[PDB]
């Protein structure tokens, strides 16, 4: 599923991040990062692909031995301290449909603009479904990739939940 | 006695008042946190009186 | 949902295995039922015993909090493997080594506390002395009975 | 973990039959432990929710 | 509060402090491979500096696709909900 | 020192010897798996994106799961029986002899 | 909108990143990201106190105030 | 008791003679008035029970159960009228009639002096309950739930009838006031061992005792909301009430005969609490929660101490409100998503903020937070079983931990986390639903101020 | 706001924050010095610790060995 | 490993929609359309009256006329008496201590 | 410290047992040994409500300090001389316990010597 090139590049990034967790100080990290890069540049032009796979397998054995047990994680990355922190504030847009008319009256401009989007959605849907029928082989999709819109006035099929998703900082 | 026991209970009753006002009797949402903080600061003052009486004579009840 | 879409009895012939794999949205090569006992799994697939925490957090799951896609067969013990419960993720230290180091540490400390009790630290002084027969009446002793005198002397 | 360690010391004080000393440590500990958290919160807020000390540094001035 | 121009200014600013890139040849549309002569190891290090510049992670599957500064600006703008 | 996998700590994928020898048969199987995933994804998405749909998208996989799941028996009772019976026989014997302290025991 | 300082001022010279680049040159290598780090060693970040200096923050005036106080208390006590 | 029997009977002509669109208003309004008058039963004396007549009496045990019964009828009406909205008018009136006829049998059951009268009424409750489940349940296996519920009961109740008739022949009476004075000790013999089992097994099935409990989760998963409410809150307590009464005439044989049931209860409460951690049907989880709580009641009744009987009474009342509230909360989700699967609709606090509060309060009472009467009852039982044997504190304490774990697990799974993306029909909570939840929890929490009225005769 | 963010540069400071910090740092050191001047025995020892070897056999009541 | 031309075009088309959608989340000037040291002390003075004085009046009235009228509801530790004190109730004088050996 | 090394890592027969002291008669070697004199009476310590563990041979200095502390309120820095007198009496009390230990240790050594004298004779 991952190519050999993808596995080497993933390992390089993963190795560099753990090395930074060890070094901490920027000047120390710069020094050892360049040494690490030189270890990858050494075997950059290995054309024997059985040898190349051996190099990667040993490299991953080396990484597992030398990894930081508590590596740095970006706060909003999976496993970080702010990951999913703001999910409780994300409210799906269909909830506005159930607002009482007195609540909707507080935002007359916002709700008129929302109706235009809902109209754009309704009038586009049939062409989206048709575009997907025409472009999907007999067996059905073989991958998850979705196409662009091909004409003028068409919207890319299945766009609503991407375009109107909650803001990352919704409140 | 009567000041000591009354003020020690006032400290507790004062802290519950912002919780009771959540029933909307006289509720100012605009700055509820300031309201809660003020009650804590006033409860601290009211509790320093029975503490001072204890430090003075060792009054306990 | 029809009966033919619901879990059935354990698959007996290879043509029932193919039907079961199709019912559960699996390749028949991957499909594999639980061992035929009285346990009561029927033909429900036996899937890898891994936590949902091990799934790719960046993939666009239909259920991101559970890391499940709509329509994929769910592990029999999914409710045990949600991210709030049992984690099976690889550890930076081997499971067996961790157990030795933790057990070794607790056992060593418990042994040392036993040693510390048998050879306690103390200071080079005699007993603390108290007046009025070691405070016989203050400690609640019987006023009517006469305690056996305790006498302390100057040194 | 500093609080857990400080709690362990308080438990030790109970173990040497010094309850009033253990109580004094509860009171004194409250002041500077709550201050340390508020200082860490000051840092974390100024660094946009960063909590890893490996990404702090140079904040003295 | 980030802006489309603000993000672009910082993406190029980081690239103009990278010795393997000549700041005169750099534009928003420069392909890291075809125009600047970098390799995929280099591309991984560029993505890592971007993650450090803006303080969030770009997953490997998305990062491998970002081959010019504009694609990085688009990616950052889309995840941060920057429309202006 | 090699990784030893355990029930509660799996082998990492980068250390799994079958991740680096991927043949045509393995690639074909992965494509067949991706195709099954994609087909279900489309079927889900045509309903999830349908502007006229209000409700729940019933998932047959979820239904099969709850149906399958909704479909050491005297030993602990005997064990606990002997623990409590032995304890209460001992206790009853002492009360009859007066050797159990119940000086202030007037709540029960 | 927000104005970025000129990027050409960020030089490794005079910082420990220059020491790093000298130790790599001994090995035939070069650090290409040095100037991206240079701001951290410059300007108002160039000199930071040591651990001892941090603990002694405020000592000078605390000592000056203390000397005045015991001087005052020694004078009054003599009266 | 005629001041409660007759107005309850009159609810039937009220419902049938009401205007078509007033059936829920009239029945609800007037059943609430009956509930108000039920508080006149609180005239309890320290020594004597309140003995109305030759047929009915009310002591401190029956009075709280009577008040709970008559309070529950309007709540069931409120809870039912939505999913019965499409039903035709005659079948709606028949449904309300079953609920009224259930109240009639129940209040007579709790106040009968003579035990055969209690038996007939105790048995009569089966008919409307069975009809409510099999006629107005949604799913195919409501028919099986009815048969399991019907035949578990009659497997135990027929031996009880034979024992009751045997006891009257020997003693001369089954009036409960007479039994208090003419009771004689039960000596050891195989005949008395089977008399004991015949006097008790019917009530054990109702509670239900662990090992005779599998009918209960089956019944709950099939019952409509009103069926679950009355089943969880009152019908289980018929067995608890029956045991508290009939143990009078079973001493001293209860000394050794209780052991196997105490073992089943003490271990069963841990087993059923653990099972709740892995339940995937919300109604089935609440059903297993009841089994665990009622195991404490069985232990309390069997060890026969003044503290245990007081705890048993408080636990029975407290559980009735709490468990009924949980089914109502579970049903409010079901009326939106039409599934009982607990993992289907997550993160509902984001979408329904005030219903999240009701969930929180119901969970807090379910795990017996002090000073809710839920904890008072549990604590009294824990106090008394420790004297019975100190080792029981280990099983009691472990059960407390597991109960907190599954109670909050319910809360975290349904109310917290992320909301399910495709479920877009979570409409705002109706006034009817909010009123229904508050009409459970408010009286439950108000009972903390005056617990003595739910502690029973031993108070 | 009244403090505007800066890029790759040391931040803008107010005069109040700098003075208040210096005041309280100096207060901490004055207090330590003042307390130590007056209560050094709290750190060093309140009383002398005797050497038991210097006690004579007469005062401990140790009779002479040949007795 | 870059985008394919169809991936780029779909992303571009979605991006245009997302930014238009985000722009439309901005409120208008009229939104929300809503339906129709002395200050320091006064705010602090009213707070002391309602949250201290009135509560203490109630508590004192409650303690004085309902609680302290029942036996053993408010039990004090009795005051410490030192050698040399005078008792207010009776006028008794507590004798001094014996004279200390010099120390 | 040091005394512990001698007992646990040396000859414990000539080292005091802190849980059994004293093991010699109080007058052995002390002709005419005075009693410790108690100043505060039982009634005074009861009325002052001293903690039982404080009702020792220094309790009169504590009773004086507590009375001063009450009378000086709100001045919580006064009574410093009274406190030192109590702390000093406690110090001397502790030294007396040290002497009892040293006396016990030397009497156990004298007994050991008197046993090699007989084992030779
Ligand atoms: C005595 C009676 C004992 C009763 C024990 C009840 C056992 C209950 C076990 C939990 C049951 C499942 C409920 C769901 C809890 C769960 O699975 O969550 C797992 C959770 C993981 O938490 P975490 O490690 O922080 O990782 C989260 C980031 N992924 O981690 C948890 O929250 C669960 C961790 C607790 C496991 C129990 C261990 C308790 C400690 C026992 C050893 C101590 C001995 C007793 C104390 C000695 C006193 C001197
Ligand atoms: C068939 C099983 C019947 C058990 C035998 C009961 C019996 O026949 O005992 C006879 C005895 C009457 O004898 P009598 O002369 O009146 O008095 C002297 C006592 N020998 O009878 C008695 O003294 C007591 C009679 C009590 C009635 C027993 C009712 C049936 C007992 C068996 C069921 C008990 C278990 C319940 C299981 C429920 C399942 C869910
Ligand atoms: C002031 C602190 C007071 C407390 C200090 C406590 C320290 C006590 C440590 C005791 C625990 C030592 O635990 C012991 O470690 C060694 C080294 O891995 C293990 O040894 C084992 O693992 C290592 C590494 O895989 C290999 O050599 C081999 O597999 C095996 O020898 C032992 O199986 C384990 O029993
Ligand atoms: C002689 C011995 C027998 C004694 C009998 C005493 C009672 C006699 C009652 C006779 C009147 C019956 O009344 C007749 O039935 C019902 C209720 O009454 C009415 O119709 C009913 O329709 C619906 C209910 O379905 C409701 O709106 C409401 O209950 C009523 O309007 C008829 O419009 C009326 O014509
Ligand atoms: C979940 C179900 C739990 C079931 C628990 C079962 C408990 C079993 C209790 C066993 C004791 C039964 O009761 C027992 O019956 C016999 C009847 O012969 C009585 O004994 C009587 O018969 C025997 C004959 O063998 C004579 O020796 C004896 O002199 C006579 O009194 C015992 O006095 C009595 O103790
Ligand atoms: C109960 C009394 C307790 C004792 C009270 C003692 C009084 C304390 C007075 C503190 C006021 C000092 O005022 C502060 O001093 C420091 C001296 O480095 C100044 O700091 C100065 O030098 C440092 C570099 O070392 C830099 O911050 C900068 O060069 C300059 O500001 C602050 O700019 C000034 O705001
Ligand atoms: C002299 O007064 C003794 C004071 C105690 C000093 C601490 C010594 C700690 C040694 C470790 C003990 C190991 C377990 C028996």
């Amino acid at each position: 599923y991952l190519t050999h090139q993808q596995k080497v590049l993933r390992l390089y990034k993963r190795a560099l991040r753990h090395l930074e967790s060890w070094c901490i100080h920027r000047d120390k990290y710069r020094y050892f990062a360049c040494l690490l890069r030189a270890r990858f540049d050494e075997h950059k032009n290995e054309k024997d692909m059985v040898k190349a796979t051996q190099l990667l397998r040993e490299a991953e054995e080396e990484f597992w031995h030398g990894q930081h047990p508590q590596p740095y994680i970006f706060p909003e990355s999976p496993g970080g301290t702010s990951y999913e922190r703001y999910e409780c504030y994300k409210v799906p847009e269909w909830c506005l449909d159930d607002w009482h008319p007195s609540e909707k009256a507080m935002y007359p401009d916002y709700f008129a603009k929302r109706e235009q989007w809902k109209k754009l959605r309704r009038e586009s849907w049939e062409r989206e479904v048709k575009q997907l029928q025409e472009e999907t082989p007999v067996g059905g999709p073989r991958t998850e990739a979705l196409p662009p819109a091909r004409k003028q006035g068409d919207l890319p099929p299945l766009w609503w939940h991407i375009v109107t998703r909650p803001r990352e900082r919704p409140m | 006695m009567n000041m000591f026991s009354s003020l020690s209970l006032v400290t507790l009753l004062l802290l519950t008042m912002p919780i009771m006002m959540m029933s909307f009797n006289t509720y100012k949402p605009s700055n509820y946190p300031l309201y809660v903080k003020t009650a804590i600061s006033y409860a601290f003052i009211t509790s320093m009186i029975p503490t001072m009486m204890f430090i003075h004579s060792g009054q306990e009840l | 949902i029809t009966k033919d879409m619901l879990p059935g009895p354990y698959p007996k012939t290879p043509e029932e295995r193919a039907a079961a794999a199709k019912k559960y949205n699996m390749r028949v090569e991957d499909y594999e039922p639980y061992p035929d006992d009285g346990t009561g799994y029927g033909d429900y697939p036996k899937l890898p015993d891994r936590s949902q925490q091990e799934r790719d957090p960046w993939y666009d799951w239909d259920h991101p909090d559970l890391r499940l896609n709509w329509g994929e067969p769910m592990h029999w013990d999914l409710d045990m493997y949600i991210r709030n419960r049992v984690d099976t993720s690889p550890t930076p230290v081997n499971w067996n080594l961790m157990c030795k180091h933790l057990f070794g540490f607790v056992a060593f400390m418990l042994f040392m506390f036993w040693v510390g009790e048998t050879y306690p630290a103390y200071q080079p002084v005699g007993p603390k002395q108290y007046p009025y027969n070691n405070l016989y009446l203050e400690r609640g002793g019987d006023p009517n009975k006469e305690p056996e005198p305790v006498v302390h002397y100057e040194i | 973990f500093s609080t857990s360690s400080q709690l362990g010391l308080m438990m030790v004080t109970i173990g040497i039959n010094q309850p009033y000393l253990a109580f004094l440590h509860i009171c004194t500990h409250a002041f500077f432990k709550a201050m340390l958290f508020m200082c860490s919160g000051s840092i974390i807020h100024s660094l946009n929710d960063e909590q890893d000390i490996r990404k702090m540094g140079g904040l003295f001035k | 509060p980030l802006t489309l121009e603000g993000i672009k200014d910082r993406v190029l600013y980081v690239l103009k402090l990278y010795d393997k890139i000549d700041p005169e040849k750099l534009s928003v549309n420069s392909h890291f491979m075809k125009d600047l002569g970098l390799d995929s190891l280099d591309q991984v290090e560029i993505i890592m500096a971007m993650e450090d510049e803006f303080g969030f992670e770009i997953p490997d599957i998305d990062a491998e696709k970002l081959m010019c500064p504009q694609e990085i600006v688009d990616y950052i703008a889309d995840k941060k909900d920057v429309y202006e | 020192p090699k990784y030893e996998a355990s029930r509660l700590s799996s082998l990492p994928t980068t250390l799994d010897p079958a991740e680096y020898d991927i043949s045509s048969e393995t690639r074909k199987a992965q494509a067949e798996r991706l195709a099954i995933r994609s087909r279900l994804k489309r079927e889900y998405q045509l309903q999830y994106y349908d502007p006229s749909r209000r409700g729940v998208i019933e998932d047959p996989a979820l239904v099969r799961w709850t149906y399958a799941r909704s479909a050491f028996g005297i030993g602990p009772l005997v064990f606990w029986y002997y623990v409590f019976k032995t304890d209460r026989d001992r206790k009853e014997k002492l009360i009859q002899e007066g050797k159990l302290d119940r000086t202030f025991n007037i709540s029960y | 909108k927000m104005e970025l300082p000129d990027y050409k001022q960020w030089k490794i010279e005079g910082t420990p990143l220059e020491t790093v680049q000298e130790k790599l040159a001994a090995r035939g290598l070069r650090d290409p990201w040095g100037r991206n780090e240079a701001w951290r060693y410059m300007g108002g970040f160039a000199n930071n106190v040591s651990f001892v200096g941090a603990l002694l923050k405020g000592f000078k005036w605390g000592f000056a105030a203390f000397v005045v106080a015991i001087g005052a208390e020694y004078y009054l006590e003599s009266q | 008791m005629l001041k409660y029997i007759i107005p309850t009977i009159m609810l039937m002509p009220l419902t049938w003679l009401s205007k078509n669109n007033m059936i829920w208003v009239n029945s609800t309004a007037h059943s609430l008035l009956i509930s108000f008058t039920s508080l006149l039963l609180m005239n309890q004396f320290g020594d004597n029970s309140l003995n109305f007549s030759l047929l009915f009496f009310s002591d401190s045990l029956s009075t709280p159960l009577l008040i709970l019964t008559m309070w529950l009828l309007p709540l069931m009406l409120m809870a039912s009228q939505h999913h019965l909205s499409k039903e035709n008018l005659t079948r709606k009136k028949l449904f309300i009639t079953m609920l009224i006829s259930l109240q009639l049998f129940l209040i007579m059951t709790f106040t009968a002096m003579e035990l055969i009268l209690f038996y007939i009424l105790f048995e009569a409750t089966l008919v409307p309950t069975l009809i409510i489940i099999t006629r107005w349940g949604n799913q195919t296996e409501r028919l099986n739930a009815g048969l399991y519920f019907l035949f578990y009961t009659l497997a135990g109740s027929l031996p009880l009838l034979v024992a009751l008739i045997y006891i009257q022949n020997t003693v001369g009476s089954l009036n409960f006031l007479m039994l208090q004075y003419w009771v004689q000790p039960v000596h050891n013999s195989w005949s008395n061992v089977f008399m004991w089992l015949a006097c008790m097994m019917a009530f054990m099935v109702k509670m239900p005792l662990y090992g005779l409990h599998l009918w209960l989760p089956k019944a709950h998963v099939e019952a409509p909301i009103a069926g679950s409410m009355v089943l969880a809150a009152v019908l289980l307590k018929l067995g608890g009430y029956g045991m508290l009464r009939i143990t009078l005439i079973l001493n001293p044989m209860t000394d050794f005969m209780a052991y196997p049931f105490i073992m089943l209860s003490l271990w069963g409460m841990i087993m059923t609490s653990s099972i709740c951690l892995r339940q995937t049907d919300l109604k089935s989880l609440i059903a297993y929660s009841s089994v665990s709580h009622m195991a404490l009641v069985i232990v309390a009744i069997l060890i026969q101490t003044p503290w245990s009987y007081m705890g048993a009474t408080a636990l029975m009342i407290a559980h009735g409100l709490t468990s009924s509230m949980l089914f109502c909360l579970a049903n409010s989700n079901y009326e939106r998503i039409h599934s009982r699967t607990m993992i289907l609709a997550r993160g509902l606090q984001t979408l329904l903020p005030l219903m999240a509060t009701w969930w929180l309060l119901a969970s807090l009472t379910n795990l017996a937070l002090p000073p809710t009467i839920n904890l008072i009852g549990e604590l009294f039982v824990v106090m008394s079983t420790f004297s019975w044997s100190n080792i029981t504190i280990i099983l009691m304490g472990v059960n407390m931990v597991i109960t907190a774990l599954y109670s909050l697990y319910m809360l975290i799974m349904t109310q917290r986390g992320k909301y399910t993306y495709h479920i877009n029909n979570i409409s705002p909570s109706f006034t009817r639903e909010n009123a229904l939840m508050s009409l459970h929890i408010l009286p439950l929490l108000l009972l903390t101020l005056n617990p003595k009225i739910i502690l029973g005769p031993l108070y | 706001a009244h403090i505007e963010p800066r890029y790759r540069q040391f931040p803008q400071l107010t005069r109040s924050q700098v003075i208040q910090a210096e005041f309280f740092s100096a207060t901490m050191w004055f207090w330590i010095l003042w307390r130590f001047w007056h209560d050094s025995d709290a750190v060093l020892g309140h009383f002398p610790y005797p050497d038991p070897s210097q006690w004579t056999d007469e005062e401990l009541g140790i009779p002479p060995d040949d007795e | 490993s870059g985008y394919t031309p169809e991936e780029k075009l779909r992303l571009q088309q979605l991006r245009e929609l997302r930014r238009r959608w985000l722009k439309d989340q901005e409120l208008s000037p009229r939104e929300p359309v809503l339906p129709p040291v002395i200050y320091k002390t006064y705010r602090h003075s009213i707070f002391a009256f309602t949250h201290v004085l009135i509560p203490v009046w109630i508590i004192h009235y409650y303690l004085k006329y309902h609680v302290t009228t029942k036996p053993y509801t408010i039990v004090e530790k009795k005051p410490r008496i030192f050698p040399g004190d005078t008792i207010l109730e009776t006028g008794e004088v507590i004798p001094p201590m014996k004279e200390f050996p010099d120390q | 410290g040091a005394h512990l090394a001698r007992r646990y890592l040396g000859d414990a027969s000539v080292e005091p047992d802190p849980l059994r002291m004293p093991t010699f008669p109080p007058d052995y070697g002390f002709p005419e040994r005075k009693e410790r004199e108690m100043v505060a009476t039982q009634q005074e310590m009861n009325d002052a409500q001293l903690v039982l563990q404080q009702r020792d041979y220094c309790a009169h200095y504590l009773i004086r300090f507590l009375k001063c502390k009450r009378d000086s309120f709100p001045n919580f820095l006064a009574c410093k001389h009274e406190r030192h007198d109590w702390d000093y009496c406690e110090h001397l009390d502790y030294v007396k316990r040290m002497k009892e230990f040293e006396r016990e240790r030397r009497l156990l050594q004298r007994k050991k010597r008197r046993e090699q004298r007989e084992a030779d004779m």
